């Protein structure tokens, strides 16, 4: 499953921008993971 | 014809050796420099040793190694089934 | 009780330890619990009321495992017996080779403590097909095979000598050699025209396998 | 080789490519 | 005398080494059929050390807080966590590189690292770094299931005796055992993920080069 999945990691994307750019980076990573599959 | 392995049951290398690679560019080498036919498109070469090399590029040197087993059997390997290392 | 008593029950006992090693490395068997007896257990068998180490109860038989019989269909029961008398006469020689041959064994083991007479010797190989080895005791206090430097060697089949043979497509005179009065030859009791493989370490590959036969 | 045609005929797999191309320019 | 004695010792087709009258006198070449001018020096990280530093380097457990993967470093860092074919493979790899670190204190019992051995991977591995400008600074898109798989295939793929019955393959596993306790221990999964931070590209760059350039180092039939 990819679906559920991508839509979490974007509604945290969209909920703390303030987090630092790590997770910003490993989030934006682990979406392009779940499009790559 | 005992001797002579199936082409199946080949156990040697699938690689040529350096003194298989020289034993064929001095025999390809003499070949032309006594009027044989060239099997390649000659470009402006006048030496025999380059030809060969060129022959050997495209592999279409018509030639066959027997490699001798100890006890005495033989394996043959045709030059363009060899591969050679560059 | 002088010193020289124990000295020379000690040395009996590691003789006997090493034998029984010798015997079990032969594909024969014999427990672990046995091969470590220590050396009370010994003393309160194996010796009189004055401490005098009666050999002549300590011959034994063997009977092959089921793994050699597999392995080897004619491998038979071996018996070893050991002898009292400092120099072994023509007479216990000829008891010996008379009770071997009535028991029907195809090999055997006499352990003696000097000395043979060589009339007794000239009566070893009268008895085919059971072959007779000799072990002197001085020779025997120590395992050779537990040394460093000595690899472990397996003895080889038949069958497996044959496909050996036809693989490497070789014939049995190019191959290394080992001689009959080699120390492990005698260990193993090879005879002549068999074939034995060795494992050995090696700096390049680790490990390595090596082969001979015996000439 | 009709196949990828056949594919590409139907809606949800220009979809799925411009969602792709979206999350491109969005990395 | 040296060379008189010895002037009749040639490599053979069938790799041993014989001599005029056909008698072997090594069933192969230096034990391991290699080339005395393709072996350069290189350490066994498995000997040494402590078990506690063996045990950080080596070791990877997805359920113990103690020795995870940190998320920063594995694309895919997220959804493995917990999983158990991962941790299962990587059990495998651990009991692997124990048996390996027994056997090769077995060998060299003095605790030695330093052996003349082929490829130098060390510079494989630099040439893939600096050719495709990695930088660690961002996750890789590494599988842990690729890469064991990979190093294992690699391993599958390395042929000094091509025989078909069971004594040649014997003989060939006995001939690769160093070098593929050298690779194990290069190509471990957080070695990778941790301190080179490769990518797939660069994986595979790697192993096409590590094998190719095993497959030149052996000897040629026929040399004196």
């Amino acid at each position: 499953e990819f679906i559920p999945h991508i839509f979490y990691s974007l509604h945290q994307i969209r909920k703390d921008p303030n987090n630092l750019s790590n997770q910003l980076e490993t989030l934006t990573g682990s979406i392009r993971h779940r499009l790559k599959l | 014809k005992e001797k002579a392995i199936p082409k199946d049951q080949r156990a040697t290398t699938p690689y040529m050796t350096k003194y298989e690679r020289a034993r064929i560019l001095g025999t390809r080498a003499l070949q032309i420099s006594m009027n044989a036919p060239v099997f390649v498109d000659l470009e402006g070469e006048t030496d025999p040793l380059r030809i060969a090399m060129k022959e050997l590029a495209e592999k279409k040197i018509p030639l066959v190694i027997r490699r001798y087993l100890p006890d005495g059997s033989f394996e043959d390997w045709s030059v363009e089934e060899l591969i050679v290392d560059l | 009780m002088d010193q020289e008593n124990e000295r020379n029950i000690s040395r009996l006992w590691r003789a006997f330890r090493t034998v029984k090693e010798m015997v079990k490395d032969r594909g024969y068997f014999i427990t672990q619990e046995e091969v470590e007896l220590p050396l009370e257990d010994f003393k309160a068998k194996y010796c009189d009321s004055m401490g005098r180490p009666q050999r002549k109860m300590m011959s034994f038989q063997a009977n092959p495992t089921e793994e050699s019989i597999s392995k080897f269909p004619d491998m038979g029961s071996l018996w070893v017996e050991f002898c009292d008398e400092p120099s072994v006469g023509v007479k216990t020689m000829k008891t010996f080779v008379i009770h071997i041959q009535e028991k029907n064994f195809q090999t055997g083991i006499f352990v003696y403590q000097n000395n043979i007479t060589p009339s007794a010797m000239k009566l070893v190989p009268s008895i085919p097909p059971a072959t007779i080895e000799t072990f002197n005791e001085a020779a025997l206090v120590v395992n050779i095979t537990h040394h460093e430097l000595v690899p472990k060697h397996i003895r080889l089949s038949s069958d497996e000598k044959r496909e050996l043979l036809k693989r490497y497509r070789l014939k049995e005179s190019q191959l290394p050699r080992i001689q009959r009065a080699d120390p492990v030859a005698l260990y193993l009791g090879l005879k002549r025209g068999e074939v034995v493989k060795i494992i050995r370490k090696s700096e390049t590959s680790g490990r390595y396998a090596s082969y001979r036969i015996c000439m | 080789t009709n196949s990828e045609d056949k594919l590409s005929k139907v809606q949800l797999y220009e979809d799925l490519c411009r969602y792709e191309d979206t999350l491109s320019k969005l990395v | 005398r040296l060379v008189k004695a010895l002037e009749d010792i040639m490599v053979h087709y069938d790799n041993t080494t014989r001599n005029s009258l056909g008698n072997v006198i090594q069933f192969i070449y230096g034990e391991d059929g290699m080339d005395a001018a393709h072996i350069e020096k290189q350490s066994l990280d498995t000997i040494g050390g402590s078990d506690a530093a063996f045990e950080k380097r080596y070791r990877v457990d997805l359920l113990n807080t103690d020795h995870t993967l940190d998320p920063s470093l594995l694309e895919s860092g997220s959804e493995i966590l917990g999983d158990l074919k991962l941790q299962v493979l990587l059990d495998e790899e651990y009991k692997q590189l124990v048996k390996d670190r027994k056997f090769l204190r077995e060998v060299f019992v003095d605790g030695e690292a330093n052996w003349p051995l082929p490829v130098n991977i060390r510079r494989i591995i630099q040439n893939a770094q600096q050719t495709f400008h990695i930088d660690h600074t961002k996750p890789s898109d590494l599988t842990i299931k690729d890469i064991v798989l990979g190093v294992k295939d690699l391993q599958e793929n390395l042929l000094v005796l091509r025989g078909k019955n069971e004594i040649i393959q014997n003989a060939q596993r006995d001939a690769v055992t160093l070098f593929c306790c050298l690779l194990r221990s290069r190509l471990a999964t957080r070695r990778v993920l941790q301190e080179y931070r490769l990518t797939k590209q660069a994986f595979d760059w790697v192993l096409s080069n590590i094998e190719a350039q095993f497959l030149r180092s052996v000897v040629h039939p026929g040399e004196m």
